[PDB]
């Protein structure tokens, strides 16, 4: 019935020493059941990172609007848009949708190309948005990850470091979540390289 | 929830996942889902966690008084009667009961009584109660033989336990297995899902679809 | 199940170094209609205990009765009735929340929400909350209704821990009553001006003021606002 | 209509060690958006080397702990003076928690202590008595931000030794009480960070074959 | 009433001149001079302020309009129309960059909104 | 309707669709077929709401048939799902949404895959080795998760079809009246017409 | 949420604290209320937090463009009407509950803001689910004729009564002064009294913690040359 | 909220308390309730805060336009232009109130338009929820052509009881005096209204 | 229904309209709501006419067999055995009953008992739905210590307020007066208290 | 429970009740044997709530069994139809009514003929030649309105009984997973294995 837990899942994103980590599992679900194991959540448009839980259809449908959109700014500005800029554009995007919102939680996650500063940003489901410094959560197990997130994270941890930190936070709280889980992907973005991992985890 | 138990030639095969939740909240992963009612007679839990523990456990009460009196053991049938009989009367007040009576006499050999809290009492040789009660019958329905060794029924239990787990988003955490005989049931231990899945896709080339 | 119909807004109280201030208006009101004008709703057992009570009037009356009838009762083949055997507010309170519980439970509560405020016989400051639910909490400052919200902040800043009540003096205490007293005549419209304080100290005994007013009111800058927004005349 | 009902906020957790065990709950009390107290003791000594907290709605939890501490007065006055073991104390409270199964006490129960082996004991318990022996359990507001983060640092889950990669879980070491602390206290540092009902302060008694033991510490009170 | 003129006034002459641009740029020739100068570290842009009577103040009289904050506009030709612009020019700035990116637009692409109003205005009916 | 399955094999896509039209208290008709070619290697099942199944699949079908026209062309099966899923996302939002649920099954000729697409009536799309739709995945995909290999031949598939379909009919409450199975291949669509 | 508004001698002082919650869960501790709606017209919000930003920043453009054509600095009584014939519009349903101050050629202003379009004057206001604790303390200490100073101390020691008393409201105090004939001074994070203490232990993980099944790197970068 | 106003000798006062509240908490004790809609048409506001400002607004707008081409409006013409509104948007309105002017023809004249949007001319009027309680006292102490002290008084004493009475009035009692002589702002404070 | 009771030197007076509406239809337009529970004690009636009557018959019993035993009762007693009734039964009943009595000791007392079943001891008591309007006539008009004459046209004008504006009450003002002189039963038509 | 049938011949009465026992999603049983004998020459069939099925069919029973007991006799059908109609009069107006219809097939020893009583959950009684309860009427009623006879042999009823079977199995959407029959004749009770 609430379209923000039908299909479950999870996004979790924390800024380091000249890096941002986003991450997200891979479930999709109806309900109880379990779909597919391979829905990805996190998404990238040039170098800026954009994670979206909630709703399935949604969650495709913005992806897609914000190709169309940062593709067209990009032909038209000649570069690609920025973490800062992209953040005003998811936020006017989902408030001109006020009184019949995308029933999603997005998270922008990215390294400003020009001052080399890392960037994260969450939104609820109507655009306001959530400029946190040291992380941003969101999804069925959003409470899971803020008790996770705040004992775990502690402020410029390395590239390395902080995969540990933002694994184990999106981990143990997945496992603690009926409708999150079935796999998980963890992406470490710096200012000119980007790895994407790929985590074990229990498959129930 | 996921729980089964089904008869064959050594006896019944119980077994059951450990997940409890709470909404989306996994509020437990390693809740015991099988009553031991007595050592020879055994109870699966779904629906009202306590309902299932009070009610069971008010049972094995009820069966040693039974065979204070009588000097014999109770039967299968006398012991699923008393729960069914006593949940009746309760009927309509919100009980919530889905439960699996097993055991092994002399009259009776193996003995599975699904009980209800509608007040079904259904005599059967296969049973699976719980939101990943459909996943668990598929692998039972094509897997079982009444002449499975205790060895091969006791892998059937669990990875029918496994299959609901899998698929079941309230089902997981662990899987329970009895297997219960004429002189009393056997535990068969405790087996995390994280570590049987893996082993399981590994060893036997299920779960193809799944990444490992 | 019933809904309150006369009834008494906000019970405030603190402690201080030497005992308890407690205090509560005078009014009893009938939804919107402020229809009686001098209700007791301080109400003392003794010489060392005062039950402030908000809520249900009729409630209320009752409660009175039953504490009346404590103190009776108490007496009755008691020779140290008014010494070692006297009623405690820690011993009434717990009667009233017995009796709150006990109502609640039968889906038929008293609805009220009742502050008992006193000293006890080894001179220790007693102040416990209980409700119509039966929830029972204690604190340095305790407020009901309205007084929750607007007095307990600013007897807060008084007394914002348990070590702040042996440097709190009564005239320090009294006076933030007053002032959240008058703070509650600006913003709750089931207030009156008028209202009752009591005292229980462990040396001075049982103080019971009656017929308080809200003083020292500022209006005058009303006379400046002018309309809405926009309208200067 | 009147609801019997209420929500006094409030944190509980308590974590079994190896000779010992810990409750402890944060001394907040709330209704709705408002501090009723700011020191309200949740967790209480029940006598016979049992502690016990019924978190929830607090008028339910304060007539539990009454009527389960009255139990125990009246199993010595029965049974000879014997000690009301953890386990037969917690199959009492299912009896008194069962007993109102269609009226609730509704709160979240767990009680801590030592065993018959005196090795250290949880008991959790949901609203209608259904309860189970665990090593490591919250309740209230905050534990759905807890338990993860015990999962992860009490259990060592998902966590693996560094090179063999995924094939060798972390070891299961037996925690000290002066580490099963500091555990417990950063778990409510990060609960009251992000949850409003949770503050103040944080009361744990600790129970070992010597006695029941307490210790405060403050917590943000905003 | 009703606006009915849905027809384009501007159109191709055989020679495939569009005689209505070229007789702007005619009116835009009889302007005033103004000019723009682009340095390492800023740029100017100036025009003289062609008081038509001097009881006229000609500071109320602004040739040069700030658009952005980091964005200016001078003209040379008819005020009136350039007035209009200015006033167009500064909403597109936000209605089609600002209320959607949170930030102002770069100059090229405001000039390119400014430029597009000025296209419409050559086709439009 | 009730029960559509899909199973994509090495060298093909099938899809396996309930004959059974239930209209209230009577089985009106028990040999429908709940399926529109799309294209010549392109297949969509479909179940839901009664009149809008039936719409949209045709609708989706005539937008094909005309882009195949236009371009004598043939859309990838992820266009074309792409296409149809776009359809149903904003038919979720619309005055009545379309209450509708499909299978895409479809053989990209120049990737030369077989590829099925599941897509519920929100616009929820996603690629999978078998699918299903409503209940019927709760029965059948414990046996999909056991017996699927992603190298199957066709008859394998078939075969572990039956199973799943044997297994439906044993624990479903709700009567079928069996399955129309049709398999889509570099050949095209053809129909097994003895299952 | 507490936010409050206090008039002094020579302007208006706004404050406000940083918590932002969804439901029980506080999602940002140093949220930032205090909005800009013009260089010396600030406003801060409570209620629908996207509604306040959102219809700050609408009017904020509006009044922006509307100074350019007037060639004059923006009026506080230019917002209000803007916002109360929006908010009113909209009949309750667009959630902003704003207290509006600022300076302009006329003077100091202070208005309060309701969702449904009604607007209050005022020398002290507090809106927010920490109002009646802040208005508790402004009305306890307020008086006409207060200083820079004296407002500032009254403005954040409401915002401070809520922070403590509401758990709707915390972590920190942020201040905006508007004074006539000066630059409005925003002063972010003015009192920052709920700093985290250490913690008892570091959870930095030993590298190699986490199981991994696959690494790859991203192309974040366009289509190269040759 | 209460409210009144009361035609004299002279011309017309309105009167109003300055209590605004959201259930039981005062949101404002200073409110002004008397609203300039011209220079000598003024109106009380009970109901919808939001409603009555912004229907107030839009006479003071229509009033002004009117002014500009036509000259002084009557107070009559205010009244219909408040009855327009709120009996066209009565559906979504709830909006009590009392229109009073001066015109030097006509002199003072009140109009109530109430919930429904109907319009009634009358020597005096009362509204808002402590009017209830003060129908008795206004028809028994009300004369037509009072002094400009006896209709203060009358308004004093009047609102006086409808806030002794009503929770939701309270505060200062305001009021404007319109004559011929211009218009005059009164204010009486709780210590001078409280003790009649 | 408008009810009031007035205690005065000599003793109180209970007064009553005599309207009993079912919807807008006036059942009894000549009812008695002044009813005698004692030879000097007597209460006026609001509510549910059933729930009233069947409580005012209770209590007469009451005070009866209290008669026999004890000796005549005191008002107070009266007020308690009302309150008993109307509070232990709060949740199927719809009374609200002022009680009003005569002693020699005591002199004239008034209690009034509101739905809730609280008792409050006044000099004077108002209720019924037409008492709203006369809150500010009464408490400006109320002096205590009247004489006869007086406390009769301080009644008489109050209902014959509440009776204009409340279309609930109605038809003839009936008056009982307590003294130590007896029990005098007054009579007031439409055509005298209207005119006042 | 779902499909209980009668039918009333020359010298028997033929009781057909379904195998299914469905709980809410899965059949959890296909075997389930939905009648009690209340004595040698009476058996009754039910079909309602669940629970209060099995528990009414135990009790009447129960009370039959112990009646024959006391007077060493057996109740006529009739005799026994009506003690089952008043219990469900009585029950119809309880604190919680048993949610149950029954048919009653009995051979009367004395008058030597077969009876079939229908008794509904109201208590509502009628005898006749060929009864139903629930839905199983409405597709049964006309193929035995058309071929009954009163003097049919048991061999004829059951040809008969077969064909409103294969009625249901084709237009009832539910899989009642078929009918175990029984025949109730002077010998007594027995039970038709392969059908
Ligand atoms: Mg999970
Ligand atoms: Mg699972
Ligand atoms: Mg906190
Ligand atoms: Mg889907
Ligand atoms: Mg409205
Ligand atoms: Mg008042």
């Amino acid at each position: 019935s609430d379209p923000s837990s039908i299909n479950g899942g999870i996004v979790v994103a924390m800024t380091g020493k000249d890096c941002v980590a986003i991450a997200c599992d891979l479930r999709l679900g109806s309900q109880s059941l379990g779909v597919s194991n391979k829905f990805e959540k996190i998404f990238h448009y040039g170098h800026v990172f954009l994670g979206i839980t909630g709703l399935a259809t949604d969650v495709t449908t913005l992806n897609e609007m914000f190709r169309y959109k940062t593709n067209l700014y990009k032909l038209k500005e000649e570069r690609a848009i920025e973490p800062e800029t992209f953040t005003q554009l998811v936020s006017s995007s989902l408030y001109e949708r006020r009184f019949g919102p995308y029933f999603v939680g997005p998270v922008v996650a990215g390294i400003n190309s020009k001052s080399g500063k890392p960037f994260i940003a969450g939104f609820d489901l109507i655009g306001c948005i959530d400029e946190a410094k040291d992380f941003i959560v969101s999804g069925t197990a959003s409470d899971q990850l803020f008790g996770m997130c705040e004992s775990l994270y502690e402020p410029n941890l390395e590239p390395e470091d902080l995969f540990e930190t933002i694994s184990q936070a999106l981990l143990n709280a997945a496992d603690r979540d009926a409708l999150s889980g079935w796999g998980a992907v963890v992406y470490i973005i710096k200012k000119d390289e980007v790895v994407k991992r790929y985590l074990k985890m229990r498959q129930d | 929830t996921t729980t089964l138990a089904f008869r064959f030639q050594g006896g019944i095969i119980v077994a059951v996942d450990s997940r409890a939740t709470a909404g989306n909240w996994v509020a437990s992963q390693t809740v015991k889902k099988v009553i031991e009612i007595n050592p020879f007679l055994l109870g699966t839990m779904a629906g009202g966690a306590a309902d299932c523990q009070f009610w069971e456990t008010w049972l094995g009460s009820q069966f040693r008084l039974h065979e204070l009196r009588e000097k014999e053991r109770i039967s299968v049938a006398a012991a699923s009667k008393i729960l069914s009989n006593l949940v009746y009367q309760y009927k309509g007040a919100g009980l919530s009961m889905g439960t699996m009576i097993c055991g092994y006499t002399r009259k009776e050999g193996p003995t599975i009584y699904y009980v209800d809290s509608d007040g079904t009492r259904l005599k059967g040789d296969i049973f699976c109660v719980g939101s990943g009660q459909t996943f668990a019958y598929g692998v039972l329905d094509s897997n079982y033989k009444w002449d499975l060794s205790v060895e091969d029924a006791l892998y059937l239990g669990k990875r029918s336990i496994l299959a609901a787990a899998h698929r079941d988003a309230y089902s997981g955490g662990s899987v329970n297995l009895y297997h219960v005989t004429e002189d009393g049931w056997i535990y068969h231990g405790n087996h995390d899902v994280g570590e049987l899945f893996w082993k399981v896709k590994e060893e036997e080339g299920s779960f193809n679809n799944v990444i490992g | 199940t019933q809904q309150p119909i006369v009834t008494g807004t906000s019970v405030i109280s603190m402690k201080y170094d030497n005992g308890v201030i407690i205090a509560a208006d005078n009014l009893g009101s009938y939804g919107s209609l402020l229809r009686f004008n001098g209700v007791e709703r301080l109400i003392p057992v003794g010489d060392n205990t005062v039950v402030g009570i908000s809520g249900d009037i009729s409630d209320m009356q009752h409660i009175e009765r039953l504490l009346k009838d404590l103190v009776t009762e108490n007496a009755y083949d008691n020779p140290l009735a008014d010494a070692e055997e006297a009623l405690e507010p820690s011993y009434i309170f717990e009667y009233l929340a017995t009796v709150m519980y006990q109502r609640r439970s039968k889906m038929n509560p008293l609805w009220n929400a009742i502050i008992v405020a006193g000293v006890q016989s080894n001179g220790d400051q007693f102040l416990r909350y209980v409700n119509l639910l039966g929830v029972t909490y204690s604190s340095p400052t305790l407020a009901t209704g309205f007084g929750a919200h607007m007095a307990n902040p600013l007897l807060r800043k008084v007394v914002d821990r348990e070590s702040d009540i042996p440097k709190t003096t009564v005239q320090v205490a009294e006076e933030a009553i007053v002032n959240a007293m008058r703070v509650l005549y600006y913003r709750d419209a089931r207030s009156s001006r008028n209202f009752s304080l009591a005292i229980i100290d462990k040396n001075t005994g049982l103080t019971f003021k009656k017929n308080l007013q809200v003083e020292n009111m500022k209006w005058d800058f009303a006379k400046d606002i002018k309309g809405y927004g926009t309208q200067k005349i | 209509q009147f609801n019997p009902y209420g929500d006094n906020g409030g944190t509980i957790l308590g974590i079994a060690g190896e000779d010992f065990a810990v409750l402890a709950g944060d001394t907040r009390n709330i209704t709705d958006y408002s501090i009723n107290s700011r020191y309200e003791p949740k967790v209480f000594d029940c006598g016979d080397n049992i502690v016990m907290s019924a978190n929830g709605f607090a008028a339910d939890g304060d007539a539990l702990v009454k009527r389960f501490k009255n139990s125990v007065k009246w199993y010595h006055f029965d049974h000879n003076d014997k000690k009301l073991s953890i386990n037969s104390a917690a199959r009492n409270i299912q009896h008194l928690l069962y007993g109102k199964r269609f009226f609730p006490y509704y709160v979240h129960t767990i009680i801590a202590g030592l065993d018959e082996d005196g090795k250290g004991a949880v008991y959790s318990f949901d609203p209608v008595g259904s309860y189970e022996r665990e090593q490591c359990r919250a309740g209230g507001a905050a534990a759905s931000l807890i338990m993860p983060f015990l999962d992860n640092q009490v259990n060592f889950k998902n966590q693996y030794e560094p090179g063999t990669n995924g094939k060798v879980k972390k070891p299961l070491k037996y925690l000290s009480v002066e580490e099963v602390i500091k555990l417990v206290r950063d778990s409510f540092t990060s609960a009251t960070e992000r949850h409003i009902q949770v503050g103040d302060g944080l009361e744990i008694l600790i129970v070992t074959k010597d006695g029941v033991r307490k210790e405060f510490y403050e917590l943000k009170r905003d | 009433m009703t606006d009915r003129y849905s027809f384009s006034l501007t159109t191709f002459s055989p020679s495939g001149k569009l005689g209505q641009i070229d007789y702007a740029l005619t009116a835009v020739k009889q302007g005033v001079t103004s000019l723009g100068i682009k340095a390492t570290n800023g740029v100017v842009i100036a025009t003289e302020k062609k008081s038509s009577s001097p009881l006229a103040m000609s500071e109320t009289l602004s040739k040069v309009s700030l658009l952005t904050p980091d964005i200016g506009a001078v003209y040379s030709g008819m005020g009136p129309d350039y007035r209009v612009l200015v006033d167009k020019s500064r909403k597109v700035a936000h209605t089609s960059y600002k209320r959607i990116y949170g930030e102002y637009p770069p100059t090229k692409l405001l000039v390119s909104e400014v430029a597009k109003i000025m296209q419409e205005a050559t086709q439009s009916g | 309707m009730d029960i559509i399955l899909g199973i994509r094999v090495q060298d093909s896509v099938i899809l396996a669709s309930s004959k059974a039209v239930t209209r209230g208290i009577s089985v009106l008709k028990d040999s429908d077929d709940k399926t529109r070619q799309l294209s010549p290697h392109t297949l969509m099942s479909f179940a839901g709401e009664a009149g809008d199944t039936v719409q949209f699949a045709e609708y989706i079908q005539a937008n094909i048939q005309l882009y195949s026209i236009r371009e004598d062309y043939e859309l990838s099966p992820q266009a074309v799902s792409s296409f149809v899923r776009q359809e149903l996302a904003k038919s979720i939002r619309s005055r009545r949404p379309y209450q509708v649920n499909v299978l895409i099954g479809g053989y990209d000729k120049k990737k030369n895959k077989p590829e099925l697409y599941q897509i519920d009536y929100l616009g929820t799309k996603v690629e999978l080795p078998y699918g299903a739709h409503g209940y019927s995945g709760f029965y059948t995909f414990s046996l999909l998760d056991h017996h699927y290999r992603p190298d199957m031949t066709t008859e394998e598939g078939l075969d572990l079809l039956k199973l799943c379909v044997q297994e439906l009919e044993k624990r479903m409450p709700m009567d079928f009246k069996g399955v129309i199975v049709k398999i889509v291949d570099k050949d095209g669509i053809r129909q097994v017409d003895d299952f | 949420t507490t936010i409050v508004g206090v008039k002094f001698n020579n302007g208006v002082v706004i404050a406000a604290d940083t918590r932002s919650t969804q439901g029980p869960i506080v999602a940002d501790k140093n949220c930032a209320k205090l909005h800009r709606i013009s260089p010396k017209i600030w406003c801060a919000g409570a209620g629908t937090a996207a509604d306040t930003e959102a219809v700050t920043q609408l009017i904020g453009s509006n009044i922006e463009l509307h100074s350019l054509y007037t060639s004059r600095e923006p009026r506080v009584v230019s917002a209000l009407q803007m916002l109360k014939q929006h908010l009113f519009k909209y009949q309750g349903h667009i959630g902003a509950y704003l207290i509006v101050a600022g300076v302009d050629p006329t003077g100091s202003h202070l208005f309060s803001i309701h969702a449904h379009g009604s607007t209050d004057v005022g020398y002290y206001l507090s809106l927010g689910s920490g109002s009646l604790a802040a208005m508790a303390v402004l009305e306890s200490h307020w008086k006409q004729d207060l200083t820079k100073e004296e407002a500032i101390k009254l403005a954040s020691d409401a915002i401070q009564a809520g922070i403590w008393n509401d758990l709707g409201s915390g972590s920190n105090v942020d201040v905006c002064v508007m004074e006539i004939g000066k630059d409005a001074e925003y002063l972010r994070n003015y009192l920052t009294p709920n700093v985290r203490e250490e913690k008892q232990k570091s959870y930095k993980f030993p590298r190699g913690t986490t199981a991994v099944l696959k690494e790859s790197i991203v192309n974040i970068c366009d289509i190269q040359e040759e | 909220t209460s409210i009144m106003a009361v035609t004299f000798k002279d011309g017309v006062i309105l009167g109003a308390d300055s209590r605004t509240t959201t259930g039981a908490y005062i949101a404002n004790r200073v409110t002004d309730k008397l609203t300039r809609v011209h220079d000598k048409i003024w109106c009380c506001r009970s109901g919808s805060a939001a409603d009555t400002q912004a229907i107030a607004d839009i006479v003071q707008y229509h009033l002004e336009l009117y002014t500009s081409q036509y000259g002084t409006p009557s107070t009559e013409t205010a009244a219909s232009v408040f009855k327009e509104l709120c009996y066209e948007n009565k559906d979504n309105l709830t909006a009590g109130i009392i229109v009073a002017g001066y015109d030097d023809k006509n002199k003072g004249e009140v109009y109530t338009i109430p919930l429904g949007g109907s319009v009634h001319k009358l020597p005096y009027a009362i509204a808002g929820s402590g009017s209830t309680f003060i129908y008795g006292y206004c028809d028994k102490n009300f004369r037509e052509n009072m002094s400009k002290e006896e209709t203060v008084d009358f308004i004093k004493h009047s609102l006086s009881q409808a806030i002794k009475w009503d929770g939701s009035s309270g505060g200062v009692i305001r009021m404007v005096v319109l004559t011929a002589a211009g218009v005059e702002r009164l204010i009486f404070y709780p210590d001078e209204y409280e003790q009649l």
